């Protein structure tokens, strides 16, 4: 069986927090194969529990680990802004090392707010030719999902179109990007293409 | 395929039932120079079925694999790991440096190095009640008198033969005539009567005609045996059904 | 002091037998095991395989059993990770590890600095630039400048304003994939509508891989 | 099985007509009870009170211990460190929610087992069972019996049946019995409750018995050979009705006894003092080989003197020197800074052992040092 | 399908071989014997052959 984690967890500074794995295997060694490893944001892992019971040196004793049988548990003492990272749980019991599906952690942020939107016509070096492209800019929003649509003489558009919403900085809000695609004779022969945000409801 | 199997004082029993065991899968694994079997041979396994199996696995520093058999005597054999003289297993053994040493001195086995007396076969003396040699209780600690008697292996990958880290494991089982748990990939054929054919029950083979006798065994008897120990009634492994098995014309 | 050191970045095409390193010192590299792990953008971290320098005694992956070759030169500590007829999804970023001092033979206690690899089959494409000029329709309030960026392979596609200067009020949005392959962002900057054509209210775009300057005026 | 045959076996049982003891505790505090090579229960109640036993070397957490306890329909075994109070009963918070209160930690707990149908037989009298320890294995058989007679074990036979062979690999040496208090209340942690709010023990010998089976496979009838002459007669005769006459020469009579061995000691003394007793020992570049020959077996000198800060034997254990015959003997010294002594041995690396004392790895010895700052 | 030797792998994993000499001693014209040098036929007195 392969290992499971929750998909994310919160907290906020000086809270204790905890994190589950699930889906661990056993020998005739014992049943404490298991080990979680904090990457940071594109850098390199670093080991932090093994042994549960255990850990290696000089880790700080701001974690701790334990398990209850095919489920184990990563207890934390207290957070800090800069704990934001993914965590992984390992089995290495029958020589074959099957890391976790890894779960996010994360703390409170700043509260919601309202997306910001704009759009603007069809560039004038684009229409010279038969590549034209409809951008919709959109952030300025906590909640880290949201969709774009497209619509012109209100007949919906679902064709061709895509969109991304990832974190673009610690300024702890995320923003979408969305793009579409079309000839230049379908802008002149219908109305202009406008953009919806859905984030909340109608805009 | 584990990775750290445990000490040779505190021996991990694996008991295994419900199954069907394919000897020849364990061959494709770490080479075997010693696949030695005491009581049957190492082939006639895929053939035979067992009551109880069991599997102790230990590591231990090479030039004391010798000790692990009958009539064995020795440090492992008399205070750790001992067999007795009617055992009916296969042993077996390889080198591990590569799994069970470190550069820097592994500590995690242990072989008790003294002891009370000799330890009993199939027994575990894992408490860790310091000896005492002399007259006055011990301090808790080891003292003139008193000594710790959980030694250990520096293991490193620098020694030789006859020190490096070897894995052992003695695989054990009864072939009583006692109900059967594992068999092998076997296959089975549909059942024939009332004519001479030759049988192949859980390790059980010979020729007769069944019968189907009204024999009443009890829930944990599966053979039966005449005045001369000749088996005369078999239980089926996937019925209830009792046979009485008679000699051919 | 025990440390590590991986090859750089590679940017390739499939077909090649890509082979980094992993390289490390102030450690018996003959009795440690090593290996490497796998972690595809945005995915977790996947078991590769070990080696142990001291022999040619190595223990793979059951899914990368023969997708790759792994190798070290115990004369001078250095492992390898020897690739065999790439393909355009082995891109990820591989780091390799080792067992330190305490834990078990495979508990990956150190780790490695880590190695980018990208094999697809994109040869290193130019951005095409874009002036998302406002809308002369609706100049009323606060008016938007800004340059679309499109078809262009390699990341490090870039944009910049007033080659450097105008750091404030600049808002760049994250790049999107295309059905092509092809990757495309969008920047802008709010500016008073009185205010339009300051000095130059121009864009600039830059692509080493490519060598393509794109300044372009909105 | 077997059927109408008369077998004669040998096995650990209970010797017939033996001096069995009749426990009515109610009274708590009750010292634990010997294995002598295997035990025997019984009892008579119906109200299900006895329901479990404890097993083990000292029935202490120094030791592992076998605990066995029924349940409202299932059965618990555990081999684990169990710090059996003294005063073990199986607390009840009533009708539900037991308490296992027979000992205070237990966390080790190497071995588990539920077999959750063991012991229950119904609630409709007499049940026997017969305990023993093997080869590392715990035989227990089993035998539920109705009751037609007066207070006391009833005549007939009741050859009891296999319940389990698990391994444990304990020392046992004692035993006890296990109860649920319920009185009314739950009771505190602390040992000798309300007793206020009725066993058998027999102790198994190795003997010889002549054991009858019925047509059906069941037993019927048996025989203690060393019960009495008529009973050593029909084992030989293989029948258990012996004719008129001398019809059997039972067997001799004999005389155990026990002494000691490898006489004599008087024939010399040992040149062992020669190379412990000296003031100053030799370089580790020129370390010395005392050749020792001719003498007697007694490192019992080495016992008188300092502690020992190092004494690892690599050959055999070193108490049993004091026992083996050698051919020769080299006991060398010399001196170290105390922390080099890592490097003496089989197999270590270092300046010492590649150019002052290197050991091959057949070498068979004891490596023995302690501190000598105020003597070196 | 065939196997594969490398001079860089440890023990057991390097090459063996095997030789079976299969041989017939009971009474039959014999092909093949050892370094025995064949010595004088002796005929008519009690002697060891």
């Amino acid at each position: 069986s392969a290992l499971t984690q929750p998909p994310s967890a919160s907290g906020s500074p000086g809270q204790s927090v905890t994190i589950s794995c699930t889906g661990a295997s056993s020998d005739v060694g014992g049943y404490n194969y298991v080990s979680w490893y904090q990457q940071h944001p594109g850098k390199a892992p670093k080991l932090m529990i093994y042994e549960v019971n255990k850990r290696p040196s000089g880790v700080p004793d701001r974690f701790s680990g334990s398990k209850s049988g095919n489920t184990a548990s990563l207890t934390i003492s207290g957070l800090q802004a800069d704990d934001e990272a993914d965590y992984y749980c390992c089995s290495y019991a029958l020589s074959r090392v099957v890391f976790g599906g890894g779960t996010m952690l994360t703390v409170l942020g700043q509260p919601k707010a309202a997306p910001s939107v704009t759009l603007f016509p069809p560039s004038s070096e684009e229409l010279q030719a038969n590549k034209a492209t409809l951008v919709c800019l959109i952030s300025d929003f906590y909640p880290g999902a949201v969709t774009v649509a497209w619509k012109a003489d209100s007949s919906p558009v679902k064709a061709g179109v895509e969109t991304t919403t990832p974190s673009k900085q610690s300024n702890n809000k995320y923003a979408a990007s969305s793009y579409l695609s079309l000839t230049p004779e379908q802008w002149k022969s219908h109305r202009s293409y406008s953009c919806q945000v859905t984030h909340e409801g109608s805009t | 395929n584990a990775t750290t199997f445990a000490s040779v004082y505190a021996w991990n029993r694996k008991r295994i039932s419900n199954c069907v065991a394919d000897y020849s899968v364990i061959y494709n694994f770490a080479p075997f120079f010693a696949f030695k079997c005491y009581g049957v041979s190492p082939t006639k396994l895929n053939d035979l079925c067992f009551t109880n199996v069991y599997a102790d696995s230990f590591v231990i520093r090479g030039n004391e694999v010798s000790q692990i058999a009958p009539g064995q005597t020795g440090n492992i054999a008399d205070y750790n790991y001992k067999l007795p003289d009617d055992f009916t297993g296969c042993v077996i053994a390889w080198n591990s440096n590569k799994l069970d040493s470190k550069p820097s001195g592994n500590y995690n086995y242990l072989y008790r190095l003294l002891r009370k007396s000799k330890l009993k076969p199939f027994e575990r003396d894992i408490s860790t009640e310091i000896y005492q040699a002399g007259n006055k209780p011990c301090n808790g600690v080891a003292g003139p008198n008193c000594y710790s008697p959980l030694q250990s292996y520096g293991f490193r990958p620098t020694y030789g033969v006859g020190h490096q880290p070897y894995r052992v494991v003695v695989l054990s089982f009864e072939l009583l005539h006692a109900p059967a748990t594992v068999c092998g990939p076997k296959k089975s054929t549909n059942l024939v009567k009332n004519k001479c054919v030759n049988f192949n029950f859980n390790g059980l083979t010979g020729t007769g005609v069944l019968t189907e006798s009204n024999k009443k065994f009890l829930p944990f008897q599966q053979f039966g045996r005449d005045i001369a120990d000749t088996t005369d009634a078999v239980r089926d492994p996937q019925t209830l059904e009792i046979l009485d098995i008679t000699p051919c014309s | 002091q025990m440390q590590l050191v991986q090859s750089g970045a590679e940017v390739k095409k499939p077909g090649e037998s890509l082979k980094i390193s992993c390289k490390g010192s102030g450690y018996t590299f003959s009795y440690y095991w090593i290996g490497w792990v796998r972690q595809m953008p945005g995915k977790g971290l996947e078991w590769m395989g070990i080696i142990y320098p001291g022999d040619s005694d190595t223990r793979y992956s059951p899914s990368f059993q023969g997708q790759v070759t792994i190798s070290a030169d115990k004369s001078i500590s250095t492992a390898y990770l020897h690739w065999s007829s790439l393909k355009a999804s082995d891109t990820a970023m591989y780091y390799c590890a080792r067992q330190g001092d305490l834990g078990d033979w495979i508990l990956l206690g150190y780790w490695g600095q880590g190695t980018l690899v990208t094999v697809s089959s994109a040869s290193t494409k130019g951005p095409s630039v874009f002036p998302l000029a406002p809308s002369s329709k609706s100049t009323s309030g606060t008016a938007a400048l800004g340059c679309l960026v499109k078809d262009y392979f390699p990341e490090p596609v870039t944009v910049s304003w007033n080659s450097g200067a105008l750091t404030s009020g600049v808002h760049t949005f994250p790049a999107v994939l295309q059905s092509s392959g092809l990757y495309s962002l969008s920047s802008v900057v709010t500016v008073p509508s009185s205010s339009l054509g300051t000095q130059t209210y121009i864009c600039n775009v830059n692509h080493k891989p490519s060598n393509t300057k794109v300044d372009k005026k909105v | 099985f077997r059927s109408s045959v008369l077998h004669s076996t040998h096995d650990l049982f209970l010797p017939f007509f033996s001096n069995v003891t009749w426990f009515h505790a109610k009274r708590f505090d009750n010292p634990a009870l010997p294995f002598n090579d295997g035990v025997y229960f019984a009892s008579t109640e119906k109200s299900n009170i006895i329901r479990g036993w404890i097993f083990g070397t000292t029935l202490d957490s120094k030791t592992q211990s076998l605990l066995i306890v029924n349940n409202a329909t299932n059965v618990v075994i555990k081999v684990c460190e169990f710090q059996f109070c003294n005063d073990p009963f199986l607390d009840v918070y009533q009708w539900m929610e037991s308490e296992f209160r027979v000992y205070s930690s237990a966390n080790n707990c190497t071995f588990e087992y539920v077999s959750q149908p063991e012991g229950k037989e119904g609630n409709f009298n007499l049940r026997e069972f017969v305990f023993k320890n093997i080869d590392g294995y715990f035989k227990i058989y089993s035998k539920h019996t109705p009751i037609n007679l007066e207070r006391d074990l009833p005549q007939g036979f009741s050859a009891l049946e296999p319940l389990v062979d698990l391994p444990i690999g304990i020392n046992i040496t004692r035993f006890q019995t296990l109860l649920a208090l319920h009185r009314s209340y739950l009771t505190p942690v602390d040992s000798s409750s309300g007793w206020t709010a009725a066993y058998y023990v027999g102790y198994l010998q190795p003997r010889t018995f002549l054991l009858k089976y019925n047509e059906n496979g069941t037993i019927t009838d048996a025989v203690d050979c060393a019960l009495d002459p008529l009973s050593e007669t029909k084992c030989t005769l293989k029948s258990f009705t012996v004719e008129k006459g001398i019809y059997q020469t039972s067997n001799f009579r004999v005389q155990p006894t026990e002494s000691i061995v490898r006489f004599p000691n008087i024939t010399n003394l040992c040149p062992f003092h020669e190379v412990f007793n000296a003031t100053t020992f030799a370089s580790v570049y020129a370390w010395n080989r005392k050749r020792i020959s001719n003498c007697v077996a007694d490192y019992s000198v080495i016992y008188n003197f300092a502690p020992f800060f190092a004494f690892k034997c690599y050959g055999v254990s070193p108490t049993k020197l004091n026992d083996l015959c050698f051919t020769n003997v080299y006991a060398d010294s010399f001196v170290i800074r105390g922390n080099e002594v890592s490097q003496i041995a089989p197999g270590q690396t270092g300046n010492i052992a590649d150019y002052n004392y290197k050991l091959p790895d057949d070498f068979t010895g004891c490596v023995i040092a302690w501190n000598s700052n105020k003597l070196d």
